[PDB]
RNA sequence: UUUUUUUUUUUUUUUU
RNA sequence: UUAAAGGAAUUGACGGAAGGGCACCACCAGGAGUGGAGCCUGCGGCUUAAUUUGACUCAACACGGGAAACCUCACCCGGCCCGGACACGGACAGGAUUGACAGAUUGAUAGCUCUUUCUCGAUUCCGUGGGUGGUGGUGCAUGGCCGUUCUUAGUUGGUGGAGCGAUUUGUCUGGUUAAUUCCGAUAACGAACGAGACUCUGGCAUGCUAACUAGUUACGCGACCCCCGAGCGGUAACUUCUUAGAGGGACAAGUGGCGUUCAGCCACCCGAGAUUGAGCAAUAACAGGUCUGUGAUGCCCUUAGAUGUCCGGGGCUGCACGCGCGCUACACUGACUGGCUCAGCGUGUGCCUACCCUACGCCGGCAGGCGCGGGUAACCCGUUGAACCCCAUUCGUGAUGGGGAUCGGGGAUUGCAAUUAUUCCCCAUGAACGAGGAAUUCCCAGUAAGUGCGGGUCAUAAGCUUGCGUUGAUUAAGUCCCUGCCCU
């Protein structure tokens, strides 16, 4: 069988979020990864503000 | 043989935090979930989920703590028993707003017209100590157009700094028949000086003074 | 958009397939009434052969766990 | 359409170790996620816990990416259908209290 | 020895540090002071909205990273003790030989 | 000093 | 033939109506421009097998953080897969359920199908249902979010008066303010949100705090210069520069003038600064946009020959055209070539699931390579030796050496794959373009503008966007004509 081809090892397939597995919308890369549409939701959690 | 970098360590335990916090509410929807303070020792790590219904996260033999107690262990590696959980029950029920729109989501849904469940819950948060509170439900109610409705009681403050430690922010949402409805409960804490119960910083604008000194003063 | 879909049949209904079998399989053959003869080879031992048989062929010998192929001039 | 023979009773046997599962929804095919805690990835143990949460065995959340599984008395009434095999046990979860 | 207190919040940066220096002194411990390592600030700015409409309007997220070193040059059986304090949930402390 | 026109129907109401 | 026409009276809205004000998304005085050329990139229209789709004045058009070689991907063309959970029932193969070598077949080394026949061990399979999945439809069924009305000062109820009532009075003649900002008058009385007050940043600073992950002065050793106790850079105490905590410091306080007992305004001394930049941000709405961010979701549609899903190509790029945001330019205040010379944000590896930043030496003309070393960071890149600028050379008004698209040939480098697009470099080719018509945008002091760097995307990766700096003007400090707003 082959379900599995195409490496994926980069690029924006192997690019998903912890969220609600999105990879279309771009995603961050510092130690994070969101959406931008549901990092808004949990940035009063995790802990940023604005100033 | 592992460590991270202090800025990405603190972001890390950040998303931790956030899906800790919302696998609780996402499953302790039943009883009085408010939230968590997660505490951090280089033998145990502490988590302490404030709550209502204590009785319920109990349970049987004290059940369902040690399930996801269990639960916390089995994805984030922390094995042995390092992490150890406890519940703490809420004093103030009312105060809560977290936990006044997760005790309005239960009625709404067995019937309790929104008119009735709204008026309780408000009498009830502006008789528990409460100086002002707002509950916003928008959704499909009684006709096909998207009629929000408001209910305002009080003092409510909406702009500049001390929202962020004076308004306590609590967004759900319902499912029924007729679709999904969309609550917005915020309740401006008190200012007490000293305690638990509300802030401790007074408002900028709201200025107290001390009432006169004295009397006598004449010479000899 | 509005598109609309058909069957336009340029590539008919090919079967899954349907196993094809005797009623059973009768395999092992008794001499003298008491002794056993086996009509049938062997794979060679890589922890299959010792109880599962080579396939018939052409040229070809099968072994049905692990694929082991032997063929021959 | 089945896994090995050894692997259904292997998932059993974890759940019925410790109570509690825990995968993602990562099915397998872009990817190849393994369970840490056994040798099977990730599809196996989704198809063995979906016969669980189809008849009311095991109850089921859903978190971020990731599948918790949940067990109710009604789960260990249907625990004694894992308790076919073994002498009489509970899952360290119910049991004591210290 | 050192210990690197790495905190999220400057209040309770300074109300441990000062726990630590008063639980420091009583002994005969020298001690160096609270030196400040400058604030790292890990920005994120995003789009503020899921379909692309309307004025173009960003956020300006901000996380403030405090860091204290203080040297104290001891045998390790004292730095034992002066691990022990309940300490604030929102400060991380390293040990350096 | 100018400077005119711009389909057609889409819009219902509570108990304490 | 028609279910209203109409009368007073209230609140909006609007007025090329009047009074009073405000704003560079409005103007004046100006600057840079854009619109003219080439190119990058969106949009309409063509073509197409498909050129997937949303948005269409501000309030769409470098926007979906949309920079696509495939994946992404939603569209075509072709080929697999069940992830058919789960009940009841059918065969139940007297246990035979799928997996596959080889050959044909197919792009395929797909047991997809056919020839062939070994394996597989009660999960199947067939069906009746139910169900699952969907970047399918519907943002005019919806939640959440965002934008806008609306960067202006507005908004609301309790009691009381006015009126049958809709409502009003508070919320105002006047003075003042960026402001319903205050003073005052007063059938209103006390009140609340908003503005401010608040949080961050900027500038000053103590000789508080105190520093081997930052320095400085001294004191040495040490190299050279002259040699004359000197001078330039290598290896004991104090915090001025470096970092960052507490605190202070600016309030129209002092003077004078204009001011009604005022509210406050103007000018000036002293100061570091006579106020900077933001954030947050009301009541009520749009039938604004997102079902393509979601396991947020109703209903419909499709569900085994699939609108699920992989897998292989192609595509969103395809050009007689029109439009928007931009980059490079049109040269002498300049290009070329050498020399000299100073930054600031902030980023960097074994990461909650797949990932570096570079120092040194040597090879190569360059892009690059090879060994070696450091950095999970005030420690190393990195006293970030940046560009602009400055000094010197050549060019001399010429489509010139300005201009660098077009395109021939080659060489590195990422990658699974660059061909109908990578990217970088060398040689060659050397067009339009002579400061731009109608019109329009943006802007008041470290401001516009020139210039480079860092981040987001990423492997390759900026002309985009978002922060940082660096050099640094002209003209206002005013009005309501034009655009538009607020109050009677
Ligand atoms: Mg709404
Ligand atoms: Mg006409
Ligand atoms: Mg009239
Ligand atoms: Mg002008
Ligand atoms: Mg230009
Ligand atoms: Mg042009
Ligand atoms: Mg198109
Ligand atoms: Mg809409
Ligand atoms: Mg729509
Ligand atoms: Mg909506
Ligand atoms: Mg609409
Ligand atoms: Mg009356
Ligand atoms: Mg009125
Ligand atoms: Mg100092
Ligand atoms: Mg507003
Ligand atoms: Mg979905
Ligand atoms: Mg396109
Ligand atoms: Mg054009
Ligand atoms: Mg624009
Ligand atoms: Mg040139
Ligand atoms: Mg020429
Ligand atoms: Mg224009
Ligand atoms: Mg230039
Ligand atoms: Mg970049
Ligand atoms: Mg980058
Ligand atoms: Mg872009
Ligand atoms: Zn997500």
């Amino acid at each position: 069988q082959l379900y599995w081809s195409h490496p994926r090892k980069f690029g924006q397939g192997s690019r998903s979020c912890r969220v609600c597995s999105n990879r279309h919308g771009l995603i961050r890369k510092y130690g994070l990864n969101m959406c931008r549409q549901c990092f808004r939701q949990y940035a009063k959690d995790i802990g940023f503000i604005k100033l | 043989a592992v460590q991270i970098s202090k800025k990405r360590k603190f972001v890390a335990d950040g998303i931790f935090k956030a899906e800790l916090n919302e696998f609780l509410t996402r499953e302790l929807a039943e009883d009085g979930y408010s939230g968590v303070e997660v505490r951090v020792t280089p033998t145990r790590t502490e988590i302490i989920i404030l709550a209502t219904r204590t009785q319920n996260v109990l349970g049987e033999k004290g059940r369902r703590i040690r399930e996801l107690t269990a639960v916390v262990q089995k994805r984030f590696g922390f094995p042995e028993g390092s992490v150890e959980l406890y519940a703490e029950k809420v004093a103030t029920r009312g105060l809560c707003a977290i936990a006044q729109a997760e005790s309005l989501r239960y009625k709404l849904l067995g019937g309790l017209a929104v008119r009735r469940a709204c008026y309780g819950v408000l009498r009830f948060i502006m008789e528990s100590g409460a100086k002002g509170c707002e509950v916003v439900v928008s959704g499909k109610l009684r006709g096909q157009r998207a009629k929000s409705m408001k209910f305002v009681d009080g003092l409510m403050i909406h702009s500049g700094d001390p929202v962020n430690y004076y308004v306590d922010t609590a967004v759900r949402h319902v499912l029924l028949r007729q679709g999904v409805l969309g609550i917005k409960v915020k309740i401006m804490l008190p200012w007490d000086p000293t305690g638990k119960i509300g802030p401790k910083k007074p408002l900028p604008d709201h200025v107290s003074i001390v009432e006169p000194k004295d009397e006598i003063l004449p010479t000899t | 958009k509005r598109k609309k879909k058909s069957y336009t049949t340029p590539k008919k209904n090919k079967h899954k397939r349907k196993k094809v079998k005797l009623a059973v399989l009768k395999y092992y053959k008794v001499d003298e009434n008491g002794k056993i003869s086996r009509l049938r080879r062997e794979c060679p031992s890589d922890e299959c052969g010792a109880g599962v048989f080579m396939a018939s062929h052409f040229d070809r010998h099968y072994c049905g766990k692990c694929c082991l192929t032997y063929c021959f001039n | 359409m089945l896994m090995p023979k050894k692997n259904r009773i292997a998932i059993y046997e974890l759940l019925f170790k410790e109570g509690v599962m825990v995968a993602k929804k990562d099915v397998h095919m872009p990817k190849h996620p393994e369970l840490a805690d056994k040798n099977v990835p990730n599809l196996h143990v989704m198809k063995a816990m979906q016969s669980l949460k189809s008849r009311g065995y095991v109850k089921e959340q859903f978190a971020w990416r990731h599948f918790y599984w949940y067990l109710t008395n009604e789960g260990i009434q249907y625990l004694r259908d894992y308790l076919h095999l073994p002498p009489e046990i509970v899952p360290a979860t119910l049991r004591r209290s210290r | 020895i050192r210990i690197t207190l790495t905190s999220r919040n400057v209040k309770s940066l300074e109300k441990v540090c000062a726990d630590l220096i008063r639980g420091a002194k009583e002994k005969n411990l020298k001690v160096k002071g609270p030196v400040r390592m400058p604030t790292k600030t890990l920005r994120i700015t995003t789009r503020k909205t899921p379909c692309g409409e309307g004025s173009k309007t960003w956020d300006r997220f901000q996380m403030r990273i405090h860091k204290r070193l203080i040297d104290l040059h001891s045998p390790s059986e004292i730095v034992k003790q002066i691990t022990s304090i309940s300490i604030e949930p929102g400060v991380e402390v390293e040990v350096t030989i």
